């Protein structure tokens, strides 16, 4: 740190990063009477005394089940018109084969989507005791279609399709707009287009390789699956507990004892299984709340980073945000954030204002730098020296008010014009 | 219409869906918006009662 | 006594204070740049001019009133400590957690 | 409110305000058998009939315990370089001694 | 039953604390590591820093 020194970047790097977010959990349903009692009818009569517990459990599970579909619909179904990419896949050197749908595959999934599907991975026992799993309303093909529509819309029309009708725009011009968004002029991209495209392609390839070569990248979705399976397994295993009775199987108690004491034994079994069911329902409710929070975050990220350019820091990736791409994954979404990172900084000597003819000149949009003998005006995010004229500077006051003013001459662009 | 969840149709207008066996609804090749969700991309609506595959949205090819 | 234990946190208070000191040093010496890449130094008045431009006020406003702004900031920083110390309900949330 | 009139500020004020936010709670662990039964063997034998309640409680408490550390790490550990202030603490008149 | 009540209360309070911690992380990312244009997110008035 100093007090007349600045550091200006001279090069950049396009970086692509990944973000994984769970969206929905497994939809499940229970049968209170069949689980607690089974084929027996005396147990059902005894359970009827306890009231409306089974109705409450069924209602809560139904609420969670519908909430899962609501979460998926909120996250993905954000555009009511599906877009198709043009047949000629040329976008000025940018090369999107790793995220566009692959017609060769029967499932019509992008290679990255296929890798995510493959990287994420007793049922009869759970099914046979009154526990069922319900299929999701939206199949994987529909989710892939939604993601493909969003990606084609964001490729062909920029951010315009998210706020109204879709208006086409050549991809280099969209990149120029997104460069102007972060404070870098268009000529930088229009002169380094080839380098930017090569960096983008290399970053995409590295993303695929990094996802393939690491097993712990998708920990969150696997954790969701494991949590659901383990909770169901524990609920099933609770059926084998004696719970203070003489036998853990209802049929033997029924066929071995008299009704006056069989009622006591079934009472113990009923209360134990009711406690188990209530615990399972409460845990499912809490996990559903957490998953809903995650789904709302994912929906906000999709709305703000994909359908537009975000000024929020670190919301859509490390660095200055450029754009984003969505991909579907089992029970979640994966965002590829494309961002801009400065590099190759350099020392310079700076001053707050320039004194000339007793007048103080301040930069319009840049900053004053000095390479040791001459003074120039540059952009803040990229080194591009320029001669100080009256076009890029404005005058306010005299030279004595400010602290650190530096003498120099200010070129007049009209001086050769009227002189000649 | 009656939907038997997770049951093959041979163990019970009969339709076999991934959710289960559907009785009382006729399958239609046309696609509409989802009115009564059934599951696995299948939705039912009243026009008799028909069952169909939900349509994501209107097709649009931006030039 | 009865089988309940409290586990120590992974991050001790000293290392959390070290993290906060690192953040303060970064934001004082390099502005917002260090959060989006390599840290680039910048004089503090120039960073203040940048942040004044960020809200729609020209840089000359900051440059011609530097001493007044510095005095106001110092006065506010002086006041905040007394405000925290003299009020017992300011720290209600953390004490509520405990 | 008027027809063709505005109010334009002429002078300013720098304001500093506080905001307190809790981040983590206390990590705690429990022993199901010791708490419920103590050293009695008959009580433990009776407790064995209830199944896997204690396992569920231990799992939930462990999840909370790891979540606390995750919260603290997410909140604070956001820079991988430990920057240092210069030895000379002059910043154009701004005084940062209190922080 | 006493133990189960304690565990459930701890779970709910942990969820609350997690929400607060996420808000704090967002505040640190946006108000400290940069200048925020969101109204009243990082204090009353026009934000300068934090
Ligand atoms: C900015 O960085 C890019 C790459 O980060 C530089 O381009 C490299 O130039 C060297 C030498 O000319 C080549 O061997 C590399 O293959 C180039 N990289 C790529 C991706 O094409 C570029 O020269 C740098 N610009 C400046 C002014 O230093
Ligand atoms: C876009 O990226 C893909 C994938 O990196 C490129 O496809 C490769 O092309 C070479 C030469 O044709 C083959 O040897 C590779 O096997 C291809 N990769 C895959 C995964 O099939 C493609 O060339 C790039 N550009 C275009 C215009 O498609
Ligand atoms: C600082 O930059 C200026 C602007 O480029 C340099 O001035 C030019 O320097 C080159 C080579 O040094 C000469 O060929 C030009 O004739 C110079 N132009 C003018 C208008 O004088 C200057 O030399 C640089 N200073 C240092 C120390 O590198
Ligand atoms: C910047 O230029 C101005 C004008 O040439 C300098 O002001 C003069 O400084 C000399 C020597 O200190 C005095 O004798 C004159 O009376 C000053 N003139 C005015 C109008 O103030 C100023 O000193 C220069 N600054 C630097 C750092 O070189
Ligand atoms: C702008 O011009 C293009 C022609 O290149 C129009 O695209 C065609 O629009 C018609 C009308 O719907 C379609 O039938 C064609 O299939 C479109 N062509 C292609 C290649 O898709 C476009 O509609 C025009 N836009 C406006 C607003 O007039
Ligand atoms: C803008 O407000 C500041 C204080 O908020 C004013 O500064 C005060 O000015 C008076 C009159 O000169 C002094 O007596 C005080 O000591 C100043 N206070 C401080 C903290 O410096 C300032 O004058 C106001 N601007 C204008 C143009 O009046
Ligand atoms: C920055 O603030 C500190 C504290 O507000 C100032 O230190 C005070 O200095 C005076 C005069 O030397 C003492 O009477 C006080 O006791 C000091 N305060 C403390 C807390 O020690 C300091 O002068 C201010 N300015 C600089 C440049 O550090
Ligand atoms: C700038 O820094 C130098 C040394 O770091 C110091 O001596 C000088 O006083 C500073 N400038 C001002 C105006 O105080
Ligand atoms: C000024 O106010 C009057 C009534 O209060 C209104 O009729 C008139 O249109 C206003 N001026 C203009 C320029 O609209």
């Amino acid at each position: 740190y100093s007090n007349n020194s600045i550091a200006i970047p001279t090069n950049f790097t396009i970086s692509v990063t990944t973000e994984i977010l769970p969206v929905s959990m497994t939809k499940t349903s229970v049968d209170c009477t069949m689980y607690i009692c089974g084929d027996s009818t005396e147990c059902s009569n005894l359970l009827l005394q306890y009231g409306s517990f089974c109705t409450q459990l069924k209602r809560a599970l139904t609420g969670i089940a519908v909430e899962q579909d609501k979460n998926t619909q909120e996250v993905f179904a954000q555009v009511k018109q599906i877009y198709k990419t043009p047949p000629i896949k040329y976008f000025g050197g940018f090369n999107f084969s790793q995220i566009l749908p692959d017609p060769s595959k029967p499932s019509k999934r992008s290679p990255i989507e296929d890798l995510l599907f493959n990287k994420v991975t007793l049922i009869c026992a759970q099914k046979f005791n009154g526990l069922t799993v319900l299929p999701p309303l939206l199949t994987d093909e529909m989710i892939a279609q939604y993601t493909s529509a969003l990606l084609a819309g964001t490729i062909t029309s920029g951010w315009t399709f998210g706020a109204g009708p879709a208006l086409q725009i050549p991809f280099p011009m969209q990149m120029a707009y997104r460069f102007n968004g972060i404070g870098v002029t268009q000529n930088v991209l229009y002169e380094n287009q080839k380098l930017i495209a090569n960096q983008f392609n290399s970053a995409i390839g590295k993303i695929q390789d990094s996802l393939s070569s690491t097993p712990s990248a998708l920990g969150k979705l696997q954790d969701v699956v494991n949590h659901n399976a383990q909770a169901l397994n524990t609920l099933v295993k609770q059926l084998s507990s004696k719970f203070g009775a003489i036998s853990s199987v209802l049929n033997d108690i029924l066929s071995r004892l008299d009704p006056p004491e069989a009622e006591v034994q079934i009472d113990r079994l009923i209360t134990g299984r009711l406690q188990s069911l209530q615990t399972y329902v409460t845990q499912q409710l809490i996990r559903a709340a957490e998953i809903r929070a995650s789904a709302n975050l994912a929906a906000t990220k999709m709305s703000e980073c994909v359908l537009g350019q975000s000024k929020r820091v670190d919301f859509c990736g490390k660095g200055y945000h450029l754009m984003s791409f969505p991909q579907s994954a089992p029970h979640g979404v994966v965002f590829l954030h494309v961002t801009y990172v400065p590099a190759q900084e350099k020392n310079f000597t700076t001053a707050p204002a320039i004194c000339h003819d007793g007048k103080a000149h301040f930069p319009r949009e840049g900053v004053f730098v000095s390479n040791g003998t001459h003074w120039f005006v540059t952009q803040r995010n990229f080194y591009e020296p320029q001669i100080i004229t009256t076009d890029n500077t404005f005058v306010s006051g005299n030279c004595d008010v400010v602290i650190g003013i530096v003498n120099n001459t200010v070129y007049d662009p009209l001086q050769p014009e009227l002189d000649s | 219409a009656v939907l038997y969840q997770g049951v093959n149709c041979t163990e019970v207008n009969v339709f076999q869906t991934r959710a289960g066996c559907l009785i009382g609804a006729e399958y239609v090749n046309n696609s509409y918006e989802c009115d009564i969700p059934i599951g696995a991309g299948i939705c039912a609506s009243y026009q008799s009662i028909i069952a169909y595959t939900m349509s994501l949205g209107a097709e649009n090819s931006v030039a």
